[PDB]
C-alpha cells in the first residue's frame, strides 16, 4: 500500500540531480556532497580512496536513512586544494584500479583449460 | 505446495533438482544427506530448501479438475 | 600494475580466486555490485490465457519470473523504461509462450524446456531458459492432471537485482580475508581455547601462520581477499566478475560525468 | 449467452436469465461461471 | 530490530519467503419479499435504480 516502487532505489526522480555540493561553515575549505540514488557501494569506495589522498584532512560519508537511497559525503582538504579536485582524483584512481583489475582477471581467466 | 524455483537465501536454482532428488531417494536408496550432496547443494540454505519441501501439489492433483477439457 | 588476481578453481558455474593488492572497500564494492548491479534477463509480465491447474495464476507468474534466462548479450537489449515502444517491443523484450495440456493419464510436468521464444531475437544470445541438469528438463514449473490446460504468454525485460532478486545472476559469493586473524579484526568467542574451538578455514593454507611471539603489526592493512563467485546460469561466472567490475567502473565514471557537467 | 460449468459434470452450459440453474447432463444444481475472455495481466515479481 | 522488531531479507521475500494467498468470499441471496416481489440478480442501471 505505502510501499515505494523499487526502481526509486536507483532511478533519479524528476527535478533532482545526481550530485549537489554545499559549502560547510563548521570548518574552512570543507564541502558536503549529496549523492542521490546511491548507497554504501559507492560511498565506502569513494571515502576510502579519498582517505588515500595526502592533502585530504577529512573525509566521511553517511546514509541518513535506509528508506531513501542517498548519502552525504563531507570532504575537507588543505588550504589551496579544491575538495572537488580531491573527488576527481579519487574517482580517477578508482577507475584506473578497476580497469587494471579487469585486465588482470581477463588475462588470468584466459589461462584456464578446465572451464 | 510445489518445489520452489530458487533457494530463498542465496538464490541458487533448486527447482530442477526435485525429481532427481526423489529418484536418488527411491531408486538408489540413498539417505537424504548424500542425495543432497550429490545434486550440488553444499550450503545448508539450499539443503533446507530441498530437504524440508512438502509436495502438496500431488494432493491437489488427486481431486477431479473443475474445468475439464 | 594495480590489483592482482590469481584464480584457484575454474568451473562452468564457479570461480574461486584471490584478489591481492587491493583495498577492502574496493573488494566489498565489487562483491556488492556482483550481487546487485549486474543487468540480466527475466520474465517480467505474464498474460494468462487458460489455467485449469491447481495453482493460482500469480503463483505460476512468480515461478516463471524466477526462471533463469540466457543473458550473454543482455547489453544489446534496452530497458523497457527508456524504449520508444508503447508496452513492449523487440528492441527491449523477449516474448515466450507456455502452452501445456494434460492429455496423459498420469501427471504431466510442465518444465521450462516447454517455454518457446516467439519474438525474433534478431540474432542476439538472449531468451533461452538455462538448462543445467542431465535429464534436459528445466525448472519444474507446474503439474497437470489429465484434462487440465495451461496457456500463457510471458514478456521478459532486462533488470537488476536491486529492483527484484529474480534478476540476480550471482547466487552466493564467498568472501574472506586474513584467515589467521593477524589484523585482529575479530575477537574470537571461546570457552577454553579460541584456537581449538574455531575450525581453521581452508584459506589458512595460503598464508604464513603467526609466530605467536611477534608483536602486533599495527601498520598492516587488509588485502589478499579470497573470493568464490557462483553463477545461477544466466551468464558465465567469469562474465559475472567482469561485468561486476564494468558496472562499478561505470558508476564511478557517471559520478565523474555528473561532476564535470554540473 | 453466458457460460457456466457444472460443478460435477465439468460440462459447459449456456444460461439465460429465465433458465433454471441446473446441469442438463446430470441435474446438478451448482454451477460455476466460466473464465473471462478479456486478457489478465500479472507482474511476475 | 530493537524491542522485538525483526530485520527480514528483502531478497528472500522476492524469492517467495512467507508469501501467501488470501481468499475472501461474499455470499448474496435473492429473497421473496412477497408473492411476486422476488429480488433479481442483474446489472443495475442508473436510469431506473
Ligand atoms: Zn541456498
Ligand atoms: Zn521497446
Ligand atoms: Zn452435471
Amino acid at each position: 500500500m505505502n510501499a515505494p516502487d523499487r526502481f526509486e532505489l536507483f532511478l533519479l526522480g524528476e527535478g533532482e540531480s545526481k550530485l549537489k555540493i554545499d559549502p560547510d561553515t563548521k570548518a574552512p575549505n570543507a564541502v558536503v556532497i549529496t549523492f542521490e540514488k546511491e548507497d554504501h557501494t559507492l560511498g565506502n569506495l569513494i571515502r576510502a580512496e579519498l582517505l588515500n589522498d595526502r592533502k585530504v584532512l577529512f573525509a566521511a560519508y553517511k546514509v541518513e536513512h535506509p528508506f531513501f537511497a542517498r548519502f552525504k559525503l563531507r570532504i575537507q582538504t588543505t588550504e589551496g586544494y579544491d575538495p572537488k579536485d580531491a573527488l576527481k582524483n579519487a574517482c580517477n584512481s578508482i577507475i584506473n584500479k578497476l580497469g587494471a583489475l579487469k585486465t588482470n582477471f581477463e588475462t588470468e581467466w584466459n589461462l584456464q583449460t578446465l572451464a | 505446495m510445489i518445489v520452489p524455483v530458487r533457494c530463498f537465501s542465496c538464490g541458487k536454482v533448486v527447482g530442477d533438482k526435485w525429481e532427481s532428488y526423489l529418484n536418488l531417494l527411491q531408486e538408489d536408496e540413498l539417505d537424504e544427506g548424500t542425495a543432497l550432496s550429490r545434486l550440488g547443494l553444499k550450503r545448508y540454505c539450499c539443503r533446507r530448501m530441498i530437504l524440508t519441501h512438502v509436495d502438496l501439489i500431488e494432493k491437489f492433483l488427486r481431486y477431479n479438475p473443475l474445468e475439464k477439457r | 600494475e594495480g590489483p592482482q588476481v590469481k584464480i584457484r578453481e575454474a568451473s562452468k558455474d564457479n570461480v574461486d580466486f584471490i584478489l591481492s593488492n587491493v583495498d577492502l572497500a574496493m573488494a566489498n564494492s565489487l562483491r556488492r555490485v556482483m550481487i546487485a548491479e549486474i543487468p540480466t534477463l527475466a520474465i517480467d509480465s505474464v498474460e494468462v490465457e487458460t489455467n485449469t491447474t491447481v495453482l493460482a495464476d500469480e503463483f505460476i507468474a512468480h515461478r516463471l519470473g524466477l526462471i533463469p534466462l540466457q543473458s550473454m548479450d543482455i547489453e544489446q537489449l534496452e530497458y523497457s523504461r527508456d524504449c520508444f515502444c508503447e508496452d513492449h517491443c523487440d528492441k527491449c523484450s523477449v516474448v515466450l509462450t507456455l502452452q501445456a495440456f494434460g492429455e496423459s493419464e498420469s501427471t504431466t510436468n510442465v518444465y521450462s524446456k516447454d517455454l518457446v521464444i516467439v519474438s525474433n531475437l534478431m540474432g542476439r544470445n538472449i531468451g533461452h531458459p538455462i538448462i543445467q541438469d542431465k535429464e534436459g528438463n528445466g525448472v519444474l514449473i507446474c503439474k497437470l492432471r489429465k484434462g487440465q490446460e495451461l496457456k500463457l504468454t510471458c514478456v521478459a525485460k532486462k533488470g537488476i537485482a536491486k529492483e527484484h532478486a529474480k534478476w540476480g545472476p550471482a547466487a552466493a559469493i564467498e568472501f574472506e580475508y586474513d584467515p589467521w586473524n593477524k589484523l585482529k579484526h575479530t575477537d574470537y568467542w571461546y570457552e577454553q581455547d579460541s584456537a581449538k574451538e574455531w575450525p581453521q578455514s581452508k584459506n589458512c593454507e595460503y598464508e604464513d601462520p603467526p609466530n605467536e611471539g611477534d608483536p602486533f603489526d599495527y601498520k598492516a592493512q587488509a588485502d589478499t581477499f579470497y573470493m568464490n563467485v557462483e553463477s545461477v546460469g544466466s551468464i558465465p561466472v567469469d562474465q559475472v566478475v567482469v561485468r561486476g567490475i564494468d558496472t562499478l567502473q561505470k558508476k564511478v565514471a557517471s559520478i565523474l560525468l555528473a561532476l564535470t557537467q554540473m | 449467452t453466458l457460460k457456466y460449468i457444472c460443478a460435477e459434470c465439468s460440462s459447459k452450459l449456456s444460461l439465460s436469465r429465465t433458465d433454471a440453474v441446473r446441469c442438463k447432463d446430470c441435474g446438478h444444481r451448482i454451477l460455476l461461471k466460466a473464465r473471462t475472455k478479456r486478457l489478465v495481466q500479472f507482474e511476475a515479481r | 530490530n530493537q524491542e522485538d522488531s525483526m530485520i527480514m531479507n528483502q531478497s528472500s521475500i522476492d524469492r517467495g519467503l512467507f508469501r501467501s494467498l488470501f481468499f475472501r468470499s461474499y455470499m448474496d441471496q435473492e429473497k421473496k419479499y412477497g408473492m411476486s416481489i422476488t429480488e433479481t440478480f442483474e446489472k443495475p442501471q442508473r436510469t431506473n435504480t
